[PDB]
């Protein structure tokens, strides 16, 4: 019933997905065997975990990368038997920090194997609901794969729901410097595709990890398990039986009230790291306010300059409804957010009274309550700016093209890549105005 | 893209080569037989990119040793870690063009051309992935300089899906005052940017003044020469000798470094600068190794990275490095010298980590930097082209092989093009 099925591209799509993965098995009673330990008679979760006659429940996930190393790290990990071996894929040639080797060159002798591993995956789902794809813009696999299967599978499926968590690349964690060739060709290249994106700026992640952590630094480790953190916080609701169920329809619906504009930002309260003996816990209008704030949102941008065409609100952990409403109606009198006259409220009420878990080691800490606060608005339109700033910088001089050049796409396709950000920017700057 | 296979010729590159490999193996913890000896488990982390297992949990380099004169054998027998190459990749020659580009180019290359690529075969597809190809050789030497042309040649029209990096060896007067020089230095550098990737120009030049200035060394023979080259290029090669997030592969260098086809070259740094006699040097701190790079007496290249533009970095740090220091001086040095960086490449400068360090210190950083700054490399090579080719002297040599003056001309043509490409991306702003 609405089985889900998660694509982790790449090196950073396959860690993000271990991650929340392990986050999952964590909070559902699922220990690494995939067996229910006096849990087996909620069936919420049946949508993401597919249970087999033993008793285990094997994620309905894929993991596949064109590098062999991280792969088999998870083999050679602690989840051995989590995972059965042939949703794990592995390359001997990696795109190397490169769109086109990642997208023409490599990615077309390995997309076979995914379909059929997305198909064997889908065979026994019966109500197949939507995809969920983890990659990096960032990286060269994680965007040409990305596009490729993104394509593919638009091709094959169509009218299924698509989602992405994409990561957004950061100098900070940054590894090739031809990256914002590949994030905006990827981006422009699934537009038409994702249905609904989340972009997560690393550098936001990176600062939250540095201040609300107080870690010297966020490794990539403590960055993933706060990835994970927000990604299981978002998809909790379809994960769970709540109150206002929201599915991946629903989050088209809700979410993405343009077609062309697809990327809510998230913004997840509280973040108390686990040292000081306690977590101050913040009451519900505390943590309300403090999703608000230009420094806890998953993108750097200033909310005060985006207009708001939706926002939405889950609650998940010891709440009630009634202080929900009020934190909900002090915030309304804040003039400092401004929803379109064309949407009618930007605002939602998710309400999930499981507590939230916290993943054992890490250096988050346990808090009765929390909230994520999903909201569509042009703040983005800043980082969007900046990327396309750099693209515009980058590609004055016809730097590093000859290497996409090589794997037989052309100057061309950075031209219609370009003008289509520039479209997409005029779309923001169109509905930010009322 | 797994593992690389070393390409050796020349006398010069014989000799680097292999010593390199006598370092690799030391600080791999690699006995002179080929088992491993060393501690952590990092230094077989990624092994196999160089070495190829054998029985016994034996090791032994994917090196190929080519050169016409034999002396080389000896002296390659004769130091540590004669034993450890294979006699098969001991393909020699008997003739020796002794400093003449087209005899061992065309006379003897033929003869050697067949057993080299049927050797290099039998390792490619005796490896699970091939990363690409490496080569030491030196320029100014015919012999070695030739049949690297030749190798090169022959991998690019054979194995164009590769990568093929160069740790050439440029030629210095000081060292040599050898009068074909620079003929061969011109056709090798030409043969260089027609089929390659990456290339380190090891300038002898700067080797034998920074030796003399620094590690006063009055007459630095060829063994402090290697010394400084093996450090540079293992420096350079933690990328691919160690597991890390920057620089993976050959493919991953190329993408993040080189942004033109022709402009390829790279200034190969590392601090600090430490001699073969001596070894009780104090542990330099981060910000003394990172205010260092900019030293051209740091520099591994008879150049001066002030008259030049950076178009893009990489540095990788070796010891117990304070992390967010590393960072934050490296933005810092950034920030204070952006004049020298490109504005329209941004995010240019790259830093990586390597928790082990280099044996024998604690305290060491690589920098390996891609700047037009070379220019003066070729303006100085151009030189010395023109004053010993205005006269039209010593082509008599090259054209009893049947071959004319017209490669020359079109040689000295397409290096002058790639100085004016110089000059006009250093020139160029936003
Ligand atoms: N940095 C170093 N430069 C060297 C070394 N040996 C020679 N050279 C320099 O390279 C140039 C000589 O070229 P080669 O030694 O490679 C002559 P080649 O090997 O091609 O033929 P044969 O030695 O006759 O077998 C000259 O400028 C030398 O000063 C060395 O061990 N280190
Ligand atoms: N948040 C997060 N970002 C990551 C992680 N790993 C990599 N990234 C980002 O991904 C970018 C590079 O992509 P890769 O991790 O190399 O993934 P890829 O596209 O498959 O490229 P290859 O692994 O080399 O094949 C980096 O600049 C990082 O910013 C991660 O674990 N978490």
């Amino acid at each position: 019933m609405r089985e889900c099925i998660s694509i982790h591209v790449g090196q950073a799509g396959v860690q993000i997905g271990n991650a929340c993965w392990e986050l999952y098995c964590l909070e559902h009673g699922i220990q690494p065997d995939g067996q229910m330990p006096s849990d087996k008679t909620d069936d919420s979760f049946n949508t993401f975990f597919s249970e087999t006659g033993a008793g285990k429940h094997v994620p309905r996930a894929v993991f596949v990368d064109l590098e062999p190393t991280v792969i088999d790290e998870v083999r050679t990990g602690t989840y051995r038997q989590l995972f059965h071996p042939e949703q794990l894929i592995t390359g001997k040639e990696d795109a190397a920090n490169n769109y086109a080797r990642g997208h023409y060159t490599i990615g077309k002798e390995i997309i076979d194997l995914v379909l059929d591993r997305i198909r064997k995956l889908a065979d026994q789902c019966t109500g197949l609901q939507g995809f969920l794809v983890f990659h990096s813009f960032g990286g060269g696999t994680g965007s040409g794969f990305t596009s490729l299967l993104m394509e593919r599978l638009s091709v094959d499926y169509g009218k299924k729901s698509k989602l992405e968590f994409s990561i957004y690349p950061a100098p900070q964690v940054s590894t090739a410097v031809v990256e914002p060739y590949n994030s905006i060709l990827t981006t422009h290249t699934t537009l038409e595709h994702s249905d609904c994106a989340f972009m997560v700026d690393n550098e936001a992640i990176y600062d939250i990890c540095r201040r609300n952590l107080d870690i010297e630094r966020p490794t990539y480790t403590n960055l993933n398990r706060l990835i994970s953190q927000i990604v299981s916080s978002i998809t909790a609701s379809l994960r769970f039986d709540g109150a206002l169920n929201v599915d991946l329809t629903e989050f088209q619906t809700n979410l993405v009230p343009y077609p062309r504009i697809h990327f809510p930002l998230a913004t997840y309260a509280p973040v108390i790291s686990a040292e000081k003996a306690y977590h101050e816990q913040l009451s519900v209008a505390e943590i309300t306010n403090a999703c608000f704030e230009p420094a806890n949102q998953m993108v750097k941008c200033d909310p005060r300059h985006g207009k708001y065409m939706a926002c939405c609100l889950l609650y998940r952990g010891d709440v009630v409804p009634k202080d929900v409403n009020a934190a909900i109606a002090t915030i309304k009198t804040k003039r400092s957010i401004q929803f379109v006259d064309w949407c009618p409220t930007g605002f939602k009420v998710g309400i999930n009274y499981q507590p939230p878990t916290v993943v054992p080691g890490g250096d988050l800490a346990k808090v009765q309550r929390a909230v994520c606060m999903l909201s569509n608005t042009t703040a983005i339109a800043e980082a969007w700016a900046r990327l396309d700033h750099k693209f515009d910088l980058m590609y004055a001089k016809r730097a590093f093209v000859h290497w996409y050049v090589g794997e037989g796409m052309e100057e061309g396709e950075f031209s219609e890549a370009r003008e289509d950000m520039a479209a997409l920017e005029k779309d923001y700057e169109e509905v930010g105005v009322d | 893209m797994r593992e690389i296979v070393h390409i050796q010729a020349g006398q010069c590159g014989n000799q680097i080569g292999a010593k390199f490999w006598e370092v690799i193996s030391d600080e791999h913890g690699i006995d002179p037989t080929g088992s491993y000896h060393g501690d952590s488990d990092l230094q077989l982390e990624r092994i196999n990119v160089y070495y190829n297992e054998a029985a016994g949990n034996k090791y032994v380099p994917r090196a190929i040793l080519v050169d016409l004169e034999p002396g080389t054998m000896d002296s390659v027998r004769s130091g540590p870690f004669g034993q450890i190459f294979r006699p098969d990749n001991f393909v020699f020659g008997q003739s020796g063009a002794g400093n003449n580009w087209a005899k061992g180019h065309y006379t003897e290359g033929a003869e050697l051309v067949d057993s080299v690529l049927d050797v290099v075969r039998k390792e490619s597809e005796s490896c699970d992935c091939l990363q690409g190809f490496q080569l030491t050789h030196s320029l100014g030497g015919g012999t070695g300089s030739g049949m690297g042309t030749l190798l090169i040649s022959k991998i690019r029209e054979e194995y164009p899906d590769r990568i093929m990096n160069t740790f050439s060896v440029v030629p210095s007067p000081k060292v040599s005052d050898t009068v074909v020089e620079p003929y061969n230095a011109t056709l090798s550098v030409h043969q260089l940017v027609e089929n390659t990737d990456e290339t380190y120009c090891i300038d002898n030049e700067a080797l034998y003044d920074i030796c003399f200035r620094t590690l006063k060394l009055t007459t630095p023979t060829y063994g402090d020469l290697n010394h400084l080259v093996s450090a540079t290029m293992s420096g350079v090669t933690t990328c691919l000798r160690f597991p890390g997030q920057l620089n993976a592969d050959l493919r991953k260098l190329a993408v993040n470094m080189v942004p033109f086809p022709r402009l390829h070259f790279f200034m190969p740094g590392f601090a600090p600068l430490t001699s073969r006699g001596s070894q009780q040097y104090r542990a330099l701190t981060v910000p003394e190794l990172t205010q260092q790079m900019f030293d051209a007496k740091n520099m591994m290249a008879a150049c001066d990275p002030r008259h030049g533009r950076y178009l893009t970095v990489a540095a990788v740090f070796r010891g117990r490095m304070s992390m967010k220091e590393v960072d934050e001086q490296m933005l810092n040095v950034q920030n204070k010298n952006s004049s020298y960086f490109v504005e329209w490449i941004p995010n240019n400068v790259k830093t990586a980590v390597c928790d082990i360090p280099p044996r024998g210190l604690k305290m060491s950083a690589t920098f390996i930097g891609n700047s037009t700054a070379i220019q003066e490399l070729f303006k100085r090579i151009s030189e010395q082209f023109t004053a010993m080719f205005r006269r039209k002297a010593f082509l008599h040599w090259y054209t009893g092989e049947g071959m004319d003056e017209m490669e020359f001309t079109e040689a000295e043509s397409n290096m002058n093009d790639l100085v004016s490409e110089y000059q006009q991306y250093q020139d160029a702003t936003a």
